[PDB]
Formats: structure tokens, C-alpha cells, sequence
């Protein structure tokens, strides 16, 4: 939690959110809403793949045999053998574990950071119209119809429209 | 009057670990150590030869069990444990770095030397080497005495390596079981076999005597090789115990060698191949055999490395 | 300063904060008051442990003798060995630096956001009722008894209770 | 009026590095880099063996020093500077390797070849190997002719490994310091010595001559070893200069071998070992020794890596 | 975009920022300036530099020949000797593409934090005076002749100077 | 009305690879792997030696080529593909250790060692060794019978390092390209060579007979070569067939040695070699040669790997 809102502000997850990643869940006159943002979802998404994409990789080398399960080579030779393979296998262990170690680290705080840049967009949004649960809601001071709603689901409302009203609720 | 945000969760999701902290729970992740087998050589796309009874380095000297292989052609080449380089009992001389050769030639496309003899037998045998009875090293003459006793010649033979690729050359020393039957097959007084080129220069001497009955002879032969450069030439010096190539041995193009226990199978296409099976996975990591051989994902300690691939998981 | 709160918009560190690692001064009619805060500084500490525990480590491989110190091996052979040798220190030195840095790096950004997510509770809490100096102080428009500051820090401030009055002082 | 938020702060805090800067003062840190020594072999939990004048190879043939260690038993194995292989002057051939295997080996278990002799004598000794004034090494009879320039009887020795281990034999052959001294000893003539087995299959003429005055002796003893499989069997020929096993080892369980110059301690526990003493550590990395053995830090060349463990420090 | 601010929040770069890496770009009465920050701009470079001089190293580790490319050594050692640089080979060009990958990774977050933390810097220098238009703009509720920006540019606003009339342009 | 802040922005800017995204556009970016070489050894600052027709093993025995290098001292030594330590056709026993030892030397200091010979050709010469003529390696005298099939006398030679470094010593073993040329030089019935020291003990039997035509000649000497402690010393055993050293070889300093196949250049300095030329860089990574030496860039597969050194790009 290097942004505090998942596992943090926000108090826990969705079970229920099953379109995507991250989504709003109103609470209006009409009654009670959930859906889910595609930007941020997407976004998280996209990240998270390209990590696969470049994790899952196939080096173009070819190694061969330099040791013998059928007759054993000469002892000397193959203690060094043995002794070389035995700490290139000490140095991949530790790249592995901290590369997945680190990669965990920066997933789950990439994921964070993303919700916390859509509660921020949607804060942004608002403007004055609203003020902060502190657990991850805005109270509107005016009325927002399921159209309200929506419009700030899909970015297109306008704070000027309701400034007075919402304001005035001062 | 409220418009809340949040992020999805499932009941059961999966732990995972990071810089700071073990066994996070996240909602999904993957795996990156692979630990999954598949137990057959898969061969497609290759061309295969699984040598079974066969040793490697036979088929460049041609016991009994590699007939089948004195001019074998492959991409991927199969060691079994039964194999065997040898009939009648001997070592070769830096046996493995030729084997080490050998795995990765391609196969070896094989040519007379032409060597005449004068005055001696060509056609030494053994109950060993078993064909018709008793026979030898179907690459090898094992130069006799014309009868039992008779002083073996002062003899030199020689062999130009007239291709663009250098070229093997196998030869053996044949140590009797005893001072009685050498100087039986070779004639009384010292033995020696030089042998020279430009690159090599060696030279041996026989040592008759007594060692433990294996294959039913108590002497040994053994074998050394060298490699010959393009343009250059071999030289043998001898007077006995000498057990003479007939052909050289050429390297065709490129393989891999492998030391497989396993059923061979061209229906399923492989790259990484390790004694027990092969390892056919995308993950950049491996628990199977630390010695495993191809192109392969790096092999490590750990048995299972999650790599989340969701945010943290916080339930209800 | 990943999030600019340590050694940033804060100016600096309290000295006299032996109680923990983060913590809140007020200033109020009653005086003025140092208290430390439990939860962010038991995370941040919780945390930097966790790094301990995975670099305080012990690989159950043992490594034996293909040298020796005595009686020198051969030229070539020992040679080979040595450069081995050396050819994997330096890969371990560089891994182990690089380790350090980016754990360093990463521990503080780390306490800079435990720094940030605290006073970002707080400002939640206060709501309305409050306006934020930008050293890292609330500038609270109601009267905050020492009961008052310290509901702040357990986290029982209701801002309905001083919205009126706070407000009020517009 | 006002509630602020702070962090903590010391006056002296300690300087670290971050992929971003150099020496950023953070409150505390912790070194990650091992320094520290014991000067003293921790011996505590496992059962030691200090070799101190033996040397580890002697161990086997049984020079005066190793007497103390014809049949040791160990987990943990220790050579000295001083140590000696050798009383009568002479290598062993492939020295290291058999080294490293006693070094792993748990100890030696010895025993009896069964090897009798007819008509020459058994009890060949020297002024090197003292004890009872002159003698030999312990598990080695040096074989002689009958009187001074008696023909040595051409003989055959035997022996069948009947364990379920394999076995480790050695011999040797006497380089006489010169050829009068050599016939002196067996008698006129050619000397050769051969050695057989599945495995193995070597042979050796002596070489006698004078060399450099070590131990008051010119000529030298070439120590030859084998492996010798379960149910295998050794064969040696020879007619002279043959210093032969009286017994065989095998080999205990497991341990391993240091090269300590320091003195030992059961008080103290241990798990890496350097030839200066032992590091017990949690830490990583170390920076003492580059070639030190057990289960260990990962050596580094840095002094320190200091790794912060708290937030940057910022005092007034 | 860890922070949302580069390639977030704010739209695009401005490619006439030549006299620096953040700025401010007002619209008054009189006008419209463009001028570039020097603290965030300079905290950035500071970084990046830092960066380079640890990666621009050079170790003074001596490597000397354990092969031959005149005449071939033998086969089995060399064969060794292959496989051992092979296999370190791997290592480095593994250790190198992912110090450059994950360096990037944080070059770039550490840009748009700098960004973030100089937005946020003016947003607190404003206090309640001005309001967040949600492109990175903040729009002013008083009147902020050339004189005034420039104060905003140079830390020296003094919000009380200016609050009633912006309050009161509620 | 309004205040907005931003950060700047290129119309072309370039990309790189980050953790999660693959050629993302920054504004600046700068390379990491070196691909810039410079023909030339950069030799400024440093003494350096080309050897071109000289081997380097040869400046320890001396053949016509190497009479420059005879005494050799450097920082910097240079091998050259035309390089040979031969003349009169022969190997080196252990060749590449040697080779290493000497390329680290700092060259060398050669010294008599003091050895008188009575009753016996010291002055032996071949068609291959050209000088005035016929000729030798100018640090060995090849020992010879004082006239055709006189018996060689069997002698004793000695040295003894009397300085505190180790000294170097080499010796050859003619083998003859007949029996009747062998006996011709050094007198019919068996030959040996023996050598020993207290580290050294090793001994050498000379064979005859006929390998190919290589400068002429059809037998080879076998060049071997041991290191001698301070306060040891050397000693050989021979009647025949021993190419004698005339002087032995201390080591100066320090050096290393390259394989060039580029020019010398002694106004550019610098530290990294590779055989195609030299690698001036402050990159941590090169993409040039595996096996470059010196102080040098890690050797990674990629050509190139861009290090954003600027923010991400978003133009207009
Ligand atoms: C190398 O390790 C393998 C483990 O599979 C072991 O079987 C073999 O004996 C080891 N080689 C030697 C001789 O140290
Ligand atoms: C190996 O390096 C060590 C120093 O760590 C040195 O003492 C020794 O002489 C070297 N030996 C060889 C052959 O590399
Ligand atoms: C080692 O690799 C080089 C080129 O990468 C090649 O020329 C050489 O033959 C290889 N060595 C052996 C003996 O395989």
C-alpha cells in the first residue's frame, strides 16, 4: 500500500465486481448502482501484462553436456564442474526469488496507485459539488439522478451545472 | 446523495511474496517454476538416433552392438546406460572430451585410409567381437605376425586428410595378457607405435600381463584418437601391438547429445531435454535437473516462485 | 521523496519523538502537545522487518574445497578456477550493491508514504472543518480541547459536531 | 487553533546509498557485509580430526606421522601447513583429486588385501620411515628379491572388493636412485608393473636415476591410486620396484576438509570455515575470504553495503 | 505513471518549455506567460544524474586470457571454459536488461511524482483562493496581475492578501 | 483568471524498455552497451611487445625468430597468429599453463646456470634453426656423441635457484626419425632422460621412428618445463636424446598479455583488448567480445540497451 487507498481508505474489496477491476458504487433517489471503470481496469490490465509478456521469455542458448550420468569423468575436473554449476544455480536462485519478490512488490503498489488515480479523477470531477467520506465515497451536496450518475461514470459532468444548488447545501 | 469507488476481491485468493512482506494474499497469480515432465525425448522436427546397446564412441572403432551406426546421420543423438564403446576390453584415452566431440557432429561420414599390408596378417579376431564366431572392430585390422612367433616387420603406413573438415583418426594398442602370447602374436624382443603429425606427436610402448578377466580376455586394448587438419597427415611407426584404423572418421554437420533413460516419441516437439524426459514451458525458471540441455529456462532451488499478477486481495 | 512528505512539505523531523516514528503536535488553549501514532509507525515498521527477514538468510548449500592452499594445483586447472572464482564474485558484489540501493531506495519512499497516508487520514477526518497550512499543520476553525485533539489521534472525531461553527468561521 | 503531523528525527544518523543518490543520512541502518572472525576452528557438534605432521594422503599409505589416523573417523577434516604425504621421497599421481575425496569421506575404514608372498622378502625398509629405526609406511610392503641381485620372480597379486561401497587402493613403484641400486634391489633386467581392473588399466616402468637429495634419498616413489567397484577385482603384474598394499580402504560416511592455520575450539559452534578461523554470521555477504567453505555468505569485495532500515533523516 | 500526473492528469508536454522541465503557464489580464520551475526541475535532474554516475562505473577487476584463439586448447577444458563464460554470459546480459528496465520503470515515476509534488506545492501556496480545473490548471477566484504570478512562481503568495475577495467570489 | 503548470515535451523523442511496457517514448535517453571499438592496441602509457614471427614459448628456448625477445620487458605483451615457438619441430608439454604464466611476467631475465660438459659435441645444429646456416634454439646446446655411434657417456647435471623468485627451466627430449639416426647421434641401447626437483619428479624415455615431414625433419622434440623454487634445485640423469638448457628464465615484474590481429598504436591509451582492437568506454556493458581482457565492460548478448535519462514524452 505505497497510495493507501486498496487495503487502505477504501476499506475492502468488491466480490461482486465481476466487470472489471476497479468501478463506482452509488447510492441515489433511485435507488442503488455498481459498474465498473474501463480506463483504470484496463490500465492495471495492460501493466500487469506487459510484465508477463516480458517474464515469460525464452533465451536463445543453447547449452550441452559438460558432464557425464553414465560414466563419471575424472574426479577433479568434475568437482570443478560440479562447484560452477552448483553456484550458477546459488546466483539464478536469488535472481529468481528477488526478481518475483520485487515484481510482487511493485504489482500490488502499481494496482494502489491506480486506484487512487481514479478516486482522484473522479474528486477532480466533482469540484465543489461534493465533499470526502474519507472512505472512499463523495457525498454529493445536490441531486444526482441515475443520468447524474452516469454522466460521472463516463466523464461528461459538468460541475457548473450544479454548482448553485450543491454550493448553496453549503 | 453518494457516489463510492472501490476495486473487485474474491473470497479465495492467492499468496504470494514481495520485498517486505511473506505470504500476501492477491487475488490472481502465476507460476514460474516449472516442475512438469513429459516422459519421452520429444523428437519431432529432429532427426533422432537413440544408440541403446551401442556406446558412443564405438561407432567411430565398430564393435558387434554399433554395426548399426558406423555412418550415422542426426540432429539429436541419444546415450543410453547399456551402451558400449568396447567388445574386446579397453579404455579409450580422453574418452569423454571425444564423446563431448561426438554429441554435437551431426554424425560422422566415414572413408578408407588406404592401407596395404605386406607380409602379415590383416585379419586378427577375436570370441569377443561375435559375428561370425569370431571377429573384430569392423573399422580396425588387427595386425598379426605372418605365423606364431614370427618377428612382426618394421612397418610405416600414412594418411592425408584431403577435405576441407579435419579428420578423426582412431587407432588402439593391444596390451597381452601375458609375454607368452605377445611375443605369440607379435614375435619376441620391445614393441613400440609412434604416432606423429603436425599437431600431435605421441608415442607407446605395450604392456604384456595379467589383468582381471574381463569379457574373458585378461589383456587390453587401448585406444587412442587425434584429430588431423585439413592438408595434413598422419604417420605410424610400428613393429607389433598395434591395432590399425582401416577407415577415418568425417563430421557431417550439427547436433546434441543427450543421456536419456526414456521412451523417444516424434509425435510431441521439444527443445530442453534432461535425462528423465523433456521440458516443454514458456516459464523462465526450472526445478527438474540442474543438468538438464538445450535451450532451457534456468534451473533453481525453489520449487514454486508466484508471481501476482492482481492487486492486493481485501475480502468482506 | 517519492511523495514529498518527509523531507519535503513537512520541513523536518521531531527529535523528541522517542514514542514512535510518526506522530502529531498540537497547539490548542490548554498548551501544546506531542503524541505518537501506533498504526502508521507499527507499518512502517512492520515493513522494513519483513525486508530483514528476507535478507537475513542462510542457503543450506554447502560449498567444498576444488582448490588449494597448500600444495598449489595445476597451472591451467587452477587458473580456470580462479577465473571462476573471480568471475562470480564479481556478479555476487554487483548483485549485492545493487540489492542495498534499491532497497534503500525503496525503504525510504516507503516511510515518505507512510508520512503522506497519515496527515491524508487526518485531513479526511477533519473534513470540512479544517484548512491545511502546507507545512504539514491543520489549521482547525473551531475551538480543540485537549478531548478534541485527542478524538483526532484515536480517530473518533465526528466533523458534525463542529461543522456549524467551523464552517462558520468561513 | 492547529494539529500537525511529523515524523521522527535524530541528530547523528547513519549515511546509506539508494539507486538515486550517494550517503542520504537515514535514522538507523544495518551493515549487510560480514568482517568478523573467529580465530578458532568451531569444532562444537561435530567430530574433528587435526592432522597436524600427517598429511592427508598419508592417511592411506601410513607414513610415521599418519599413525595416529590409519582408520580415523571425522565429520570435520583439518590440514596443517606442515602435513606430510610422504616419508621416502615421491608424488602421488592425480594428488588434489584424491585429496578431495578423502576430504568428503567421514574416514577410513582399512583392511586386510589377503596378499601372500613366496620366496622374496616382504619387509623392505629405509632410514626415512623411522620408528623402530628404519621401517616403512605402514599399510605398504616393500617387496624385495630374495638376496641382493636376485632375479625377482615374476608375480601376480589379486584382489576382489566383496563391499557394497567401492574401495580405495594405492601402490606404488620405487624409482631407484641408480641402475646399479635397481638391480641391487630385483635383480638385472627389465621392471614393469601392471594394473587392471574394469575401470582401470594402466601400467609403469621404473625410472631409476639419481635426483635431488630430499630426505637423504635420490630415487623417489610414484604413489598410484584406483577406485575399485563393488564385486569388482584388482590385478597387478610385476617383477620389481612394486611397493605393494598390504591393505585396502573404504570409505566411512561423509565430512568435510579444511586448510586451518588456527587453533580449534568445542566451545564454539560453527558452519563456515576459512583457513583463519570461522564466521558465524546472519548476515548475506561477506567480505574475509574469497575461498572459504561450508554453508556460507556469499563473498563480496565491499567493505560494507549499509542497508537502511528507517526513514530519511531530516534534523532541525 | 505511478502518479498520474505526467501522461495523466496533465494533458501533454509543452514542447516550448526549453528553459527547464516543469513550469507554470498563466493567463491574466494582461496576458499569458510561460515560465519554468527550477526546484522540480533541478530535484529531477539531480536524480537522473545520480543514476548515471553509479551506472557509468568502471570495476577495477582485471581479466586475463584463459583461452586461446591461435592455437586451440584441449577440447574437454575448453569446452569447460565455454560453457562456464557462456553461462556468465547469461547472467550479465540477464542482470543488464533488467537493471535497465526496472531504472526506466523508475525514472519515469520519479518524473511524474516531481511533477505531482510541484502541482500539489501550489495547490497548498493557494489555499482556499483558487480551485482545481482537473487539467492541471488551477483557476483563481481573484484578480492575479503579472506581479502575482510571478509571487506564485517564487513561493512569496500570501493567500490572506487576497482571501476575502476570492471567498467571496464563492 | 488562471494558472497552469506542465512540463516539457519533443516532437521526436526516443524510446526504451521499462518493467511493464515495451518502447515507451522519453524525451532523452542515452546507451549502455558499447559497440565502439578502435583498430589499434592503444599502447600510450604502457611498454609494450609485438612478437609477430616469434612465439611466445620460444623467447624461453630461443629459435631464430624469437633472438629479439630473448630478454624481454614489458607492461603489455602481444601474440600474433604468425607466432611460433618452434623450429626444429616439436611440442611443448603443458603448453597454455606456460603460456599464461609468461604473459603476466613482466618479461624476463635469463641467466647462465652454469653447466660444463666433457668428452661430448655440445654444439649439435640443424637446416632448420638458420642462422649462419645451420644452427639451434640459442638457450640450448643439443647434446651429441663425440663422433657417430660413440656410446654417450651417462651424466649428471645440476642448478640450484639461488634467488628469490622461482626460476624457469626447460629441457627437450629428441626423438629421432629412425633407430639408425638415434644411434647414429647418441649411440645404440636404451636411452632415458630423468628430471627432479622436490617439487618436480618426472622422467622421459626418447622414441624413435618416423612421423611427417614437418620443416624437414620426421622426428620432434619434446619440449617440457618445470619451476623452481628459491633455494631448490634441478637435476638431470641422461645418456642420449637430451636438448640441454644452456641458461634458465626469471620473471621481471608484472604484464598482461592480448592476442592481436590490429595495429599498434602508441598515441591513444587504454585498458580493455580485444583482438580486433581496444575498448575505450565509461558504458558498464560491451557488445564486442565475449572474451575481451583487462579492465573491462560486462559482455552482454544485446546490441543495445537504452537508459532513459528523461521524463515520458507526450508531444502534441
Ligand atoms: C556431482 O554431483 C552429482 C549429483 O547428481 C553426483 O552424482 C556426482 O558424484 C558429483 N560429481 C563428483 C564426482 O563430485
Ligand atoms: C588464485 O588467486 C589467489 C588469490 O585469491 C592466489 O593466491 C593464487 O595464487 C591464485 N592461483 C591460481 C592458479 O589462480
Ligand atoms: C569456444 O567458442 C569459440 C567461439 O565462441 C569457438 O571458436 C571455439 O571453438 C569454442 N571452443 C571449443 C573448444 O568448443
Amino acid at each position: 500500500g505505497l497510495f493507501g487507498a486498496i487495503a487502505g481508505f477504501i476499506e475492502n474489496g468488491w466480490e461482486g465486481l465481476i466487470d472489471g477491476w476497479y468501478g463506482f458504487r452509488h447510492q441515489n433517489a433511485q435507488g442503488e448502482g455498481t459498474a465498473a471503470d474501463y480506463k483504470s481496469t484496463q490500465s492495471a490490465i495492460d501493466q500487469i501484462t506487459g510484465k508477463l509478456n516480458r517474464l515469460i521469455e525464452k533465451t536463445n542458448q543453447q547449452f550441452e553436456l559438460i558432464d557425464n550420468e553414465f560414466t563419471e569423468v575424472e574426479k577433479q575436473i568434475g568437482n570443478v564442474i560440479n562447484w560452477t554449476r552448483d553456484s550458477i544455480t546459488e546466483v539464478w536462485s536469488y535472481n529468481a526469488e528477488l526478481l518475483v519478490a520485487m515484481e510482487n512488490q511493485h504489482t500490488i503498489d502499481l494496482a494502489d496507485s491506480e486506484m487512487d488515480k481514479l478516486y482522484e479523477r473522479v474528486k477532480r470531477q466533482l469540484r465543489e459539488n461534493a465533499e470526502e467520506d474519507g472512505t472512499g465515497c463523495f457525498e454529493i451536496f445536490h441531486k444526482c439522478d441515475d443520468d447524474c450518475m452516469a454522466s460521472i461514470r463516463n466523464n461528461t459532468y459538468d460541475h457548473s451545472k450544479y454548482r448553485e444548488e450543491a454550493m448553496q447545501n453549503r | 446523495d453518494k457516489i463510492c469507488l472501490g476495486h473487485h476481491a474474491v473470497s479465495n485468493g492467492t499468496k504470494v511474496n514481495t520485498l517486505t512482506e511473506r505470504g500476501v494474499e492477491v487475488v490472481n497469480a502465476t507460476e514460474t517454476v516449472e516442475r512438469t515432465n513429459i516422459p519421452r525425448i520429444c523428437s519431432k522436427g529432429k532427426r533422432t538416433v537413440d544408440l541403446g546397446q551401442c556406446g558412443l564412441l564405438g561407432t567411430i572403432t565398430g564393435p558387434p552392438q554399433c554395426d548399426q551406426f558406423l555412418e550415422f546421420s542426426a540432429d539429436l543423438i541419444i546415450e543410453r546406460r547399456e551402451g558400449s564403446d568396447v567388445c574386446y576390453p579397453g579404455k579409450f584415452v580422453n574418452e569423454e572430451a571425444l564423446r563431448q566431440i561426438l554429441r554435437e557432429s551431426g554424425g560422422i561420414d566415414k572413408e578408407a585410409m588406404g592401407f596395404t599390408y605386406s607380409g602379415i596378417r590383416t585379419n586378427g579376431a577375436t570370441s569377443s567381437c561375435r559375428r561370425s564366431g569370431s571377429s573384430f572392430y569392423a573399422e580396425m585390422k588387427w595386425l598379426l605376425s605372418n605365423t606364431d612367433n614370427a618377428a612382426f616387420p618394421q612397418m610405416t603406413k600414412s594418411y592425408k586428410n584431403t577435405r576441407k573438415n579435419p579428420a578423426l583418426i582412431v587407432w588402439g594398442i593391444h596390451h597381452s595378457g601375458s609375454t607368452a602370447e605377445q611375443t605369440k602374436l607379435y614375435g619376441s624382443g620391445n614393441k613400440l607405435v609412434t604416432v606423429g603429425s603436425s599437431n600431435y606427436q605421441q608415442s607407446f610402448v605395450p604392456s604384456p600381463g595379467a589383468r582381471t578377466q574381463v569379457n574373458g580376455q585378461s589383456g587390453r586394448i587401448d585406444f587412442h584418437w587425434l584429430m588431423l587438419n585439413p592438408n595434413d597427415t598422419v604417420t605410424f611407426s610400428f613393429n607389433g601391438a598395434f591395432i590399425a584404423p582401416d577407415r577415418a572418421s568425417f563430421l557431417r554437420g550439427k547436433s546434441m547429445g543427450i543421456q536419456s533413460g526414456v521412451q523417444v516419441d516424434a509425435d510431441c516437439e521439444g527443445d530442453c531435454y534432461y535425462s528423465g524426459g523433456t521440458i516443454i514451458s514458456n516459464l523462465p525458471f526450472q526445478n527438474i535437473d540442474s543438468r538438464a540441455v538445450g535451450k532451457c529456462p534456468r534451473y533453481v532451488k525453489q520449487r514454486s516462485l508466484l508471481l501476482a499478477t492482481g492487486m492486493k486481495n481485501v475480502p468482506e
